[PDB]
């Protein structure tokens, strides 16, 4: 009501943030070409990614016929998922 | 030269370093601002982590270039 709008956007920034930094490391990610800490970090950003995607589900689960809010919540979750599967492959390939 | 360091939480710390400045100091430099021990920092420029025994000119960091800071718990 007051800053609950920011506290909100603040969680969204964090979501898009990671989705950003993970696909960034994937882009510069090659088999032989890469270090141990380099990739491992990714796999760590990865873990924390599945979580927030999960949180975005909890805040979803607490919304009644509310505009944007859900749209915005589900949208971010959607990139989170996209990047999660993206990672899955790129790492396995 | 002036570079930035955006974190995940949101904090966008703004630093003062030399193009060919070692990540060793860069970190303690961040440490001198945010107080975060270097042995618990992680810088990421262009989808890549920045080892210690190197500098910035080794990773090519223009003036006013942003870096990502993550914490190794």
């Amino acid at each position: 009501g007051i800053q609950k709008v920011t506290k909100r956007l603040h969680t969204l920034e964090e979501v898009n943030n990671n989705v950003r930094l993970l696909s960034e490391m994937l882009l510069h990610y090659s088999q032989e070409d890469s270090s141990d800490g380099d990739r491992e970090l990714m796999k760590e950003l990865f873990d924390q990614c599945e979580n927030k995607r999960r949180t975005l589900f909890k805040l979803a689960s607490e919304t009644e016929d509310n505009d944007n809010s859900l749209g915005d919540i589900l949208q971010a979750s959607d990139n989170l998922s996209r990047v999660i599967n993206s990672y899955k492959t790129i790492i396995e390939g | 030269m002036q570079i930035f360091v955006k974190t995940l939480t949101g904090k966008t710390i703004t630093l003062e370093v030399e193009p060919s400045d070692t990540i060793e100091n860069v970190k303690a430099k961040i440490q001198d601002k945010e107080g975060i021990p270097p042995d618990q920092q992680r810088l990421i420029f262009a989808g890549k982590q920045l080892e210690d025994g190197r500098t910035l000119s080794d990773y090519n960091i223009q003036k006013e270039s942003t870096l990502h800071l993550v914490l190794r718990l």
